[PDB]
């Protein structure tokens, strides 16, 4: 069954992985806005 | 796939430094909008 939990694992390392993704897309919106702000 | 996630353990946990200094950034970009 640790065959199993490995192959879990992966699948949730993938979902955190697109979450973190996704953050970084709305972050390097925010930069631009910010700088667009300030210039 | 335990090779895989190792690396992609390592890949999420760079990203997350990615964010930290992304959020950081737009902490100083903000901080300039003041002074």
């Amino acid at each position: 069954s640790v065959n199993q939990a490995s192959t879990s694992r992966l699948e949730g390392l993938q979902s955190e992985n697109h979450h973190l993704r996704m953050k970084i897309t709305e972050l390097d919106k925010d930069l631009e806005e910010v700088t667009m702000q300030l210039q | 796939e335990e090779e895989k996630s190792r690396l992609l353990e390592k890949e999420n946990r760079e990203l997350e430094k990615i964010i930290a200094e992304k959020e950081e950034r737009v902490s100083e970009l903000r901080h300039q909008l003041q002074s």
